[PDB]
DNA sequence: GTCTGGCCATCTTTGTGTTTGGTGTGTTTGGGTGGTGGCCGTTTTCGTTGTTTTTTTCTGTCTCGTGCCTGGTGTCTTGGGTGTAATCC
């Protein structure tokens, strides 16, 4: 597979075909696909890597929606990759004001 | 003014006088002195004394004296506006009464309830705790009389804007309201409807009752007095003083009633509206009223959105008020100063046609 | 039937090769194929905009690196960009 | 259907966000604001639906609406 | 204090605050000024859900900002206006 | 749509005829209330 | 329209950015 | 038309721009561009700082006004 | 008794996996042009210099406005108190 030459996991024929019929380039050069899904790659293995983390913080061996939440707004520079999504059942993080803390 | 030094066994005392120059903060038409160019002045004076308590003690009794007379002086400034009124006249028969009203501004720093009345010459507030606490207002003094219904309020208001200032407590005012808050904690989906329902019937009771007391108001005038009643889908927000609130146009009056301070403009007293701040990517413009009496100070509503601007453009024209716009905001109290030294120059010359920027009356042909 | 595509089973694989004693719900796996779904989009038009303003007609991999730099925050478009062209080396020296 | 959404509903996504004391009014501010955001929404979502010539509203033509306004969510087929 | 308790058990949980069918039965009504014989999957619903609720707790995070800023532990509806107009929707 | 924004454009040549007009009159309405006379009667608010 | 509008109420021929 | 001195806001953008790459040239309406963008920026900017003081009662512009603003805008 | 935790007796349908199999990616070769490269032109961007004068600046002065402190309200809840109530010698 074209996956296994570049020692990848994600695909790289399905990327190519939904480049090909996405209506993006009359043509699509070799060299997209395989960065591309190199990038989503690591990517998708940073979001799980810190899932994984928050997930056994709570000591849970399976990731829920809200440890997604969590790492994604506990981490900076996700937090500002993702500043506009919302998650489905992810939760806000635990924050209350200094002002409102009992005297 | 003066201060107080220690040095070694001595206290000293600087007294400073008023002199040109180092002048206070009174105003170009009362000077504590007399004028004259050839007068000299006594500046300040340092005095030194061994005993230290005593002259500080003569320090504070200086400083209270100045306090006492500034105030006093306050308390005459604000007398001095005060056109002393007639005696209100009992109604020698059962007075119509509305129970259970607030009064604003409040005569005591205590808010309570009470019955306003309605006499032969004028309307009197009673509150039930204190004989002393009445407010009497004439129909001859009411300059204008509105209602405002609680529909998206929670309380409903009955408005006197007053021709003459009155003295309630320790205030001055030219607006006394009388207001009855409706908002009250009423707690499955049905008795929630339940009490939505009673509240709106509650809102709707209130409302009858304070519209036909304001209609009795009218009546007892002989026709001195219209009840106006604000055009709710005429109104646009705005800024005229600290807070942002819904003003609404009355038939005679641009009004704001719910949040103290009120602002009432009758639309008669107007010369001139501006509107600032009119230039493109702006999200708000200012509007300005000038008033035919220029010695009035301009009345400023800040932030209006510009969405409002051609409805506020239509509506000024519906009302036969001049406007103009402009890109920046005006000094209107310097302005305002030129325009009282000599008005008829300022007439002369063109008036109000200043404000339409710049009357270049040319041809821009800025393209090449 | 409806032979419709997802990312579930590679997310899946990069799961247990980076944290090996984790699984993960159905509905994380759904969040997971809608941001991986969300981010090629975002790539895929920047890089469209990109060749569109070079006046090209093909998307290769130099368009993808300056979409990455354009739409990453630094240290996360380094570390993406160092992954990137390690892949596309390695695959480029085998055949 | 407005009454639906009840003061204790508003009190709880008060105590979410933080909120410690809340006035009288805030309820009826907060039935008009999600009024209004609910309109764009469902006039989007509609809009979608009519062009794909359908009489039922999906969870597709919520998501890209939801796209459209920039308050992408994630979970439900996007 | 139960205004604390509340807020630490609230910012906890994920769950849906609002009743299903008050929210169905508002959608429903909005949807029927715009073309009768409408027809919603569940799932819409429960996005439309998901979406309400998300943003009406960002608003108010930001309300309650406000509120702070102003020193007041009372959020009131200038609050929500202001809030509104600094985010650009009003 | 183009006929009906004519016909508010004509309602807006009639706003700011109206607002010509005003302006007009109260140039003049300025011009009556003030008299050459009071100019010369200047009340100086020498500092009392 | 509007800009027509708006630079004739400012007494001008010619439309520039203020009027946009 | 614009408020900040042509010259010192070339210099500023040249020195900003002496990071990302070394020697770069600019054209001039890439610069006035820029300034464009930046005085509508900041008014708006001033704008949300007004209103933030005149909800707090006051008249006068103080720094958490501006970062009250750019938290509520969501900047960082 | 406060508070975050590590767990429970019961609910619910989920979560990891094997399986059948088919379609979608992978290998092979052929063509046509897009995209690199080189070489030339010439506009435009940097660079400096002199003279003018508007803008910036340093500073002083005074006052107005911000911020702190106060009385009094409404509101939920805890506590001490008492009179209603009453039967036993």
């Amino acid at each position: 597979t074209r996956s296994s030459r570049a020692g990848l996991q994600f695909p790289v024929g399905r990327v190519h075909r939904l480049l090909r019929k996405g209506n993006y380039s009359e043509r699509v050069g070799a060299g997209a696909p395989v960065y591309l899904a190199a990038v989503l790659e690591y990517l998708t293995a940073e979001i799980l890597e810190l899932a994984g983390n928050a997930a056994r913080d709570n000591k849970k061996t399976r990731i829920i929606p809200r440890h997604l939440q969590l790492a994604i707004r506990n981490d900076e520079e996700l937090n500002k990759l993702l500043g506009r999504v919302t998650i489905a059942q992810g939760g806000v993080l635990p924050n209350i004001q200094a002002v409102l803390l009992p005297k | 003014n003066g201060s107080k030094n220690e040095e070694g066994d001595y206290m000293y005392i600087r007294l400073n006088f008023n002199s040109p120059g180092m002048g206070s903060s009174v105003k170009k038409t009362e000077l504590p002195y007399e004028d004259g160019d050839d007068k000299e002045f006594v500046r300040s004076l340092t005095f030194r004394s061994t005993n230290k308590e005593r002259m500080s003690e003569v320090f504070k009794a200086i400083t209270e004296l100045k306090k006492t007379a500034v105030k006093r002086d306050q308390e005459r400034k604000t007398m001095e506006d005060v056109v002393a009124q007639a005696q209100l006249v009992e109604f020698k028969g059962r007075p119509k009464k509305l129970e259970n009203v607030f009064v604003r501004p409040a005569p005591d720093s205590k808010r309570v309830t009470g019955t306003l009345f309605i006499h032969q010459n004028g309307i009197r507030y009673q509150s039930p705790v204190r004989s002393d606490h009445r407010v009497d207002i004439l129909f001859s003094n009411i300059k204008h009389l509105f209602f405002q219904p609680c529909k998206e309020e929670l309380m409903v208001i009955i408005h006197c804007h007053l021709k003459t200032p009155l003295m309630i407590g320790k205030k001055k005012t030219f607006d006394v309201q009388f207001y009855r808050e409706v908002s009250d904690v009423t707690v499955g989906d049905e008795d929630e409807l339940e009490q939505e329902q009673e509240e709106r019937r509650r809102k709707a009771l209130l409302d009858k009752e304070f519209r036909r007391f304001a209609e009795e108001i009218s009546e007892a005038s002989n026709g001195l007095l219209d009840l106006e009643t604000p055009f709710r889908e005429l109104g646009f927000t705005g800024v005229p003083f600290r807070s942002s609130v819904l003003c609404l146009p009355t038939r005679d009056c641009l009004i704001q009633l719910i949040d103290t301070p009120f602002l009432v403009v009758t639309l008669e007293e107007i010369e001139v509206a501006h509107l600032e701040r009119v230039q493109f990517g702006l999200k708000n413009f200012d509007l300005v009223f000038v008033f035919k009496d220029f010695s009035k100070p301009v009345v400023h509503i800040n932030t209006i959105p510009i969405e409002m601007l051609e409805f506020v453009k239509q509506w000024l024209t519906d009302v036969d008020i001049p406007y103009s716009e402009g890109a920046v905001n005006l000094n209107w109290g310097t302005i305002m100063k030129t325009i009282q030294a000599d008005p008829y120059e300022f007439f002369e010359n063109g008036g109000w046609s200043f404000l339409g920027g710049g009357e270049s009356d040319d041809e821009e042909s800025e393209e090449e | 039937r409806s032979r419709k595509e997802s990312y579930s089973i590679y997310v899946y694989k990069v799961l247990k090769q980076v944290h090996p004693d984790t699984g993960i719900s159905s509905k994380a796996m759904g969040i997971m194929n809608s941001f991986v779904n969300d981010i090629f989009e975002r790539i895929a038009g920047e890089a469209s905009r990109l060749a569109h303003y070079n006046k090209r007609s093909t998307i290769t991999s130099r368009e993808i690196q300056t979409a990455v730099r354009l739409l990453l925050p630094g240290e996360l478009a380094k570390h993406a960009v160092s992954e990137g062209t390690k892949a596309v080396t390695k695959y480029t020296s085998a055949k | 259907n407005i009454q639906g959404i009840t003061k204790p509903a508003i009190r709880r996504l008060a105590r979410r966000g933080g909120v410690k004391r809340i006035s009288g009014l805030i309820y009826e501010e907060t039935r008009g604001v999600l009024k209004v955001f609910l309109e764009n929404v469902i006039r989007d979502a509609v809009t979608y639906t009519e062009h794909a010539k359908r009489k039922t509203v999906t969870a597709m033509d919520v998501v890209y609406a939801l796209k459209r306004q920039g308050r992408t969510l994630y979970g439900f087929g996007g | 204090t139960v205004a604390l308790r509340e807020i630490r058990r609230y910012q906890k949980s994920t769950e849906l605050l609002i009743r299903k069918l008050p929210f169905q039965r508002l959608v429903r009504e909005i949807a029927q000024d715009f073309k009768t014989d409408l027809r919603f999957q569940s799932a819409a619903i429960g996005a439309l859900q998901e979406a309400s609720e998300a943003y009406l707790v960002g608003l108010f995070e930001d309300t309650n900002l406000c509120a702070i800023h102003a020193k007041r532990v009372t959020i009131m509806p200038k609050d929500i206006q202001l809030a509104r107009r600094i985010r650009g929707e009003r | 749509r183009n006929e009906t924004t004519n016909t508010e454009e004509e309602k807006e040549r009639l706003r700011k005829e109206i607002q010509k007009q005003l302006h007009e009159k109260i140039q003049k309405e300025g011009l009556a209330r003030f008299n050459k006379s009071d100019a010369q009667d200047g009340n100086e608010n020498h500092a009392v």
